[PDB]
């Protein structure tokens, strides 16, 4: 409840 | 020796010239009021700020040299007053022998025209100068602007897949992200409607600019959701309980599209009410999913406003924003709106 935070995968290459 | 797309051009206004021909002209003399003056000043106006734009550098644009710059003037404008015959003669009104001054006094409507005249041209060219380059030069809404591009596919038949493809690619950038901008004429038409948002019910079954532009853009939507409940193929009684969420993030938060992307806020509704019903949260495994679409670019979820000041990612856009606003609709999950 709620956010469900977390790292985007660093991209684009 | 010519590209398709210019040679199909060529085709198109082969013997036809800038002029209004003699039958647009008996159109115009038929008007209690003739337009055919003002229509002349708009493309004169339209003209000269055009090649000033064309042919004047900036960082993001090179300028190049005038004579180019006549030469897709002089093209836009003869697919203009080809274009404007075929429309007018066409409508009912004039079927019916009715006064059509009223219908060509509207000038939104000639610039509009002729915007998008000069963008298929230099789309038939494949001009550096990329949309919405030409309506950011004419100082043309995009609220405004888009309704001309369903008149000029229905009004030319000579147009290549290929361009009509173009044309309904542009209204759908207008339509996700462009008409949604603090300036956008948009607001002022939410105002005067008392900020009352058309549901998906209301505009599918009202009819003014407001109506017409929800009803295409609730039909965007439905396609991408389609599409990506292709994914995890999920279940049409899902599908119809995301759509309601997204719904009330138009209808009940308009706030949040300003100056942001459609797909930003269909994307966000999507792993919410997932993860709030039995099919449950799938992650951001659709975002991959998501790169198949054709408007599907990395600035979309890389990028996206928090407030403006700096500018984050999908998932802080979400839960910075999106959950404060959303939450107490999605959390009741623990009605439903009609799907197209």
């Amino acid at each position: 409840s709620l956010l469900s935070f977390e790292k985007l995968d660093r991209a684009s290459p | 020796e010519f590209t398709q797309s210019v040679s199909r051009l060529q085709s198109i206004v082969a013997g036809l010239k800038n002029a209004p021909s003699d039958q647009l002209i008996n159109i115009f003399e038929s008007c209690v009021r003739n337009p055919v003056e003002n229509i002349m000043k708009i493309l004169k106006g339209i003209g000269e700020t055009f090649c000033q734009h064309y042919t004047q550098s900036t960082d993001e644009q090179p300028g190049s040299h005038i004579d180019f710059a006549v030469n897709r003037l002089k093209l836009a404008e003869i697919l203009y007053y080809k274009i404007l015959e075929t429309v007018m003669v066409q409508e009912t009104r004039r079927l019916h022998g009715m006064d059509m001054s009223v219908l060509l006094e509207q000038d939104i409507f000639h610039r509009s025209l002729m915007a998008c005249c000069l963008e298929i041209v230099l789309f038939a060219y494949s001009s550096p100068r990329t949309f919405p380059w030409i309506i950011e030069v004419l100082n043309l809404q995009p609220f405004y602007f888009y309704k001309v591009i369903e008149v000029v596919i229905r009004s030319e038949e000579g147009l290549s897949r290929d361009m009509v493809k173009h044309l309904n690619s542009i209204e759908e950038q207008i339509l996700e992200s462009l008409a949604w901008s603090h300036d956008s004429a948009l607001w002022e038409a939410l105002q005067v409607s008392a900020n009352k948002v058309p549901t998906c019910e209301e505009v599918i079954f009202r009819t003014g600019s407001l109506a017409l532009f929800y009803r295409k853009v609730y039909h965007l939507a439905s396609v991408r959701l389609r599409d990506l409940c292709l994914k995890l193929d999920v279940s049409n009684e899902l599908r119809r309980k995301i759509w309601t969420c997204f719904e009330f993030t138009l209808v009940h938060c308009p706030d949040l599209m300003k100056d942001r992307h459609l797909d930003q806020l269909l994307l966000c509704a999507f792993y919410i009410m997932a993860k709030v019903t039995k099919e449950e949260r799938t992650f951001q495994e659709i975002m991959k999913s998501y790169r198949n679409q054709p408007q599907a670019n990395s600035h979309v979820y890389r990028s996206v406003l928090l407030k403006s000041e700096e500018r984050g990612d999908l998932i802080k856009f979400y839960n910075t924003i999106y959950v404060g606003r959303v939450k107490s609709f999605a959390l009741k999950y623990d009605p439903l709106s009609p799907f197209p």
